RNA sequence: AACUGAGAAAGC
RNA sequence: AUCUGCUUUCUCA
């Protein structure tokens, strides 16, 4: 399906992967450190 | 806001609610609205509700200081009184300068 | 792999192009940029294929283990390339790369192949567990419709099985939750449960489920079998002159045997109400018709529904009738009543006139749609009343709008505002009623803003409902709610045992409609139940192998020679109002070719099937006269008695006859006379050759003015275009 | 330096 | 009563 959307894609791609990096982190699929790592790449991007 | 919805909706197993929400709760792995109104809360709540009903909780603020919350009370009243005077400060500076 | 996305993000954006390039481009824009590509694609590609298989490497190997299995050189064989060229190059193999991986590479699972292309396995064993009848060679008459390529279990529209695939394997990025996701989410879910333990790519596994739910509808020639089982083996089952009887595997949906229940009746009457003593051609004929691979009388008992053709062929069978009619979602048994249905002029209210079937008198119909039930009783065109039971409000909704549709009412009519198609794109004639169905299924709201609202009743029992499915003050004007053996004639006329009339043959649909399934008539006149082109060609041909004796009966015999079973048959496509006259055209057409030497072999052909029926002459005792006997179905099927006919053409320089584009020779079935002989004795009935084109009679006469002529009174007559010659009485 | 529209088919 | 996602090939225009 054709993503639609007016904004950048880059701001998608952040959004998304810090939904799923919170997600793993609450379910125990990401260990703390691991989304500690995770939280410090998307704050600097 | 869709996949962020989604995504919270399917980790916690709760039916995806049928209209964007404007905060998910962790604590109570559910959903908060906000609708900022001026008249009555209540009567707001109530209009939210006939429409929603059950699907989440609800959060409704008045520039007037009425409010009226969900059945579950979990913020501190302290959120609360700041909101309210945050709303209060913008209606007054509104009127102030003829805006409102 | 959320941590090892974020770093690949990470390091994508620390290139500078890449980073304005996720930066500038939106979401909506990815699309585009999707499709970015320098350099054009080639446009040869078999001549591409058959280039780069003479060559050492041209498939593309992915990086992997499992490449690396693939050995560098097998026997003297270099199956793939070298690895020194390693650098931002990429790798290559041979086609021998893929044959040894074939042959010695490791064996994987084959589940994913299973759950792929299910499809294609349900496809293989409904061929593999299906029978095959008997090729007929013969004329078959294909009409070109829109047809189902694939059975499928649940069709869907294509957004909604969209919305039901993107809930399926992509759950979070699905987008708003739509009523699809509701009313399909029994299927979501088991498909999410099952598909739970597969790591095949999301897209195929999407494809595959598009293949399961989507709907593939394409125009493709038919005849006589529309369903899907039947459609995916079309290219088998018939062509333009021979006809393969095949039985597909699988289960078969009842609504489909149902439909060529009714369509294999409706044939038989069609055929039988012509016949001398119809009741018991009838009977013969549905003793020896199958459904696909079911007697008539069978599916006739195990059918609880059909229409009037149905129910006579079950009384002429001794099966009780079951009065039952569908009208979509809608099922109606007919308490009591009577009408006749005619074409009406109905004006839409969007101010469109068609040709709508209209039906007249009182009728009262005990109704149910989905778990709701109902008696509606109707007059033309207007809904007298409609008492309905409590249930569901979206099914009481769906009935209440049915039995609106169904009773014709003027507001109804009236109510439609909007685009609305009662023909397709192909020009084919939509059935006028199911499309104001589907359009108030769904644009309901003018319907009951048009339909008026009266007082709710007060009766001890009877309480109304409006627009909101409950119980208000004002209720649906005629709507109201509660919370409360036959005898067949010779001439399939159904007759109570009082000596009242409740069904006959002219009741019987005249719509002549392609079979859901395949129907097979086991007997050997089994043509006789074909198209009007396919029992025009088998007449013409049985008059043809039969030239030699119908000619000398003709000449010797009187009477004898009109009546045959072919000639019967064929009588069946004549229109009974014309078929009298054609009858006495014809006859008085070959006995004034008879009695005089003028003996025109074609004409003789052409108008020898006609010579069936009763002569219905004038009243002035002489008979009518034609230029083109219109037989029944389509606009092209008539016959021209001077000029050839698309039916049916003669070519007297090489005595071919084209017969509904078969050519056939009169070759040895002529005599050299007949060509010198003139065609203006064999055009009209009691009208002979006398001269050639006179100026003093005047132009040339008209069929009502040749009619009105005197005995003895000659007339300019155009027997086709430069062909002019002079006629009398 | 392989365009436009329509139809069918295949693949993703 | 069937009508109400793109790419490539071939045909037609
Ligand atoms: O597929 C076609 C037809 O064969 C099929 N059909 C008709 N009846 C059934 C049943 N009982 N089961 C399964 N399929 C059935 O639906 C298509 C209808 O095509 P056609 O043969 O042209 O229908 P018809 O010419 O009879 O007119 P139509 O309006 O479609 O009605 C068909 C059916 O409904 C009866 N009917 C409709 N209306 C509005 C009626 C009415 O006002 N009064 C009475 N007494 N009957 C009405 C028709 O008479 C048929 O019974
Ligand atoms: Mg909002």
């Amino acid at each position: 399906r054709k993503p639609v959307g007016q904004h950048s894609m880059l701001e998608a791609m952040a959004h998304r992967l810090r939904m799923d990096a919170r997600l793993d982190y609450e379910s125990g699929r990401m260990s703390k450190d691991d989304f500690e790592k995770a939280m410090a790449h998307l704050g600097e991007i | 806001a869709w996949m962020v919805q989604r995504s919270l909706a399917q980790e916690h197993g709760i039916e995806t609610p049928k209209y964007l929400a404007d905060l998910f709760d962790y604590k109570t792995k559910r959903f908060i609205e906000v609708g900022i109104t001026k008249g009555l809360a209540d009567d707001y709540f109530w209009k939210k509700k006939e429409k929603l009903g059950n699907s989440m909780e609800l959060m409704i603020f008045s520039y007037n200081q009425d409010y009226s919350l969900s059945n579950e009370s979990s913020l501190d009243e302290e959120g609360k009184g700041r909101v309210l005077s945050r709303l209060t400060e913008l209606q007054a500076e509104l009127s102030l300068k003829n805006l409102w | 792999m959320t941590l090892a996305k974020i770093e690949l993000l990470k390091q994508l954006l620390r290139d500078n192009e890449a980073k304005t390039v996720l930066k500038q481009t939106t979401v909506d824009q990815y699309n585009i940029i999707r499709k970015f590509n320098t350099s054009r694609i080639e446009k040869n590609p078999s001549l591409r294929m058959k280039w780069a298989m003479c060559s050492n490497f041209p498939l593309a190997l992915t990086k992997g283990d499992m490449a690396n299995r693939i050995p560098l050189e097998y026997k003297g064989i270099q199956l793939k390339t070298n690895a020194e060229d390693i650098g931002t190059k990429g790798q290559m193999c041979s086609i021998a790369a893929v044959t040894w991986w074939n042959t010695y590479g490791p064996i994987g699972d084959t589940e994913g192949f299973e759950r792929v292309y299910e499809s294609f396995f349900l496809r293989k064993m409904r061929l593999d567990n299906a029978t095959w009848g008997r090729i007929t060679f013969g004329p078959v008459e294909r009409v070109r419709k829109r047809v189902l390529l694939n059975p499928l279990t649940k069709e869907m529209p294509p957004d909604e099985a969209s919305n039901v695939i993107m809930e399926i394997l992509f759950p979070k990025e699905a987008g708003i939750p739509r009523e699809s996701t509701w009313i399909h989410r029994e299927l979501i879910k088991e498909k999410r449960e099952k598909l739970k333990g597969t790591m095949i790519t999301p897209i195929v596994l999407a494809y595959m489920l598009e293949r399961e739910l989507v709907a593939r509808r394409r125009f493709l020639p038919v005849a006589g079998a529309t369903s899907a089982e039947f459609i995916e083996m079309l290219h088998c089952l018939q062509g333009e002159n021979w006809r393969q009887i095949y039985h597909p595997g699988g289960n078969k949906l009842t609504e489909s045997r149902s439909q060529s229940m009714i369509v294999a009746c409706r044939k038989i009457i069609r055929r039988s109400i012509v016949a001398s003593n119809p009741l018991e051609l009838a009977v013969e004929i549905a003793n020896k018709t199958v459904i696909d691979t079911e007697p008539l009388k069978s599916c006739l008992a195990a059918i609880d529904g059909g229409d009037v053709a149905c129910d006579i062929i079950r009384a002429a069978l001794g099966l009780k009738i079951r009065q039952r009619q569908r009208f979509g979602r809608l099922e109606l048994k007919r308490i009591s009543g009577r009408g006749f249905k005619n074409d009406e002029e109905i004006l839409i209210g969007n101010g469109t006139i068609q040709k709508i079937g209209i039906w007249d008198g009182e009728e009262e119909f005990h109704v149910r749609c989905g778990e709701c039930r109902g008696i509606l009783k109707k007059s033309k065109m207007k809904l007298e009343k409609l008492l309905i039971n409590s249930a569901k409000k979206e099914d009481m909704r769906d009935l209440i709008i049915l039995c609106m549709v169904f009773s014709q009412d003027t507001r109804m009519f009236q109510g439609v505002r909007g685009e609305i198609n009662f023909l397709n794109r192909a020009g084919q004639l939509l059935s006028p009623m199911y499309q104001l169905q589907r359009y108030f299924l769904n644009r309901s709201n003018d319907l009951f803003d048009q339909w008026g609202y009266e007082e709710s009743p007060k009766a001890s029992e009877l309480h109304g409902i409006n627009e909101s499915m409950n119980a208000s003050d004002y209720t649906l004007k005629g709507v109201v709610v509660t919370r409360n053996k036959v005898s067949i004639t010779k001439n399939l006329s159904l007759i109570k045992r009082t000596g009242e009339v409740i069904m006959g043959a002219n009741d019987v649909s005249e719509l002549e409609s392609q079979a859901q399934l395949m129907i097979t008539y086991d007997t050997p006149k089994m043509w006789e139940m074909g198209t009007t082109k396919e029992l025009v060609q088998n007449t013409y041909q049985w008059v043809l192998k039969n030239l030699v004796t119908l000619k000398a009966q003709f000449l010797l015999g009187k009477e004898d020679m009109f009546q045959w079973d072919a000639f019967e048959a064929f009588e069946s496509i004549i229109p009974q109002k014309m078929a009298g006259q054609y009858s006495g055209f014809a006859r008085a057409v070959l006995k004034q070719m008879r009695d005089q030497e003028v003996m025109k072999t074609d004409q003789f052909i052409k108008l020898l099937p006609f010579c069936f029926s009763p002569p219905k002459l004038r009243s002035n005792g002489e008979p009518y006269q034609f230029l083109k006997l219109v037989l029944k179905g389509g606009g092209e099927n008539f016959i021209e008695v001077r000029k050839g006919s698309p039916l049916f053409s003669y070519n007297p320089q090489t005595e071919v006859l084209t017969i509904c584009g078969r050519m056939m020779s009169l070759k040895g079935k002529i005599e050299d006379e007949e060509r010198n002989r003139s065609m203006g004795n064999a055009v009209l009935a009691g009208f002979l050759v006398s001269g050639k084109y006179d100026p003093d009679l005047g132009d040339f006469k008209t069929i009502e003015e040749l009619e009105k002529l005197k005995p003895g009174e000659k007339a300019n007559i155009l027997l086709y275009q430069g062909k002019p010659v002079k006629v009398v009485k």
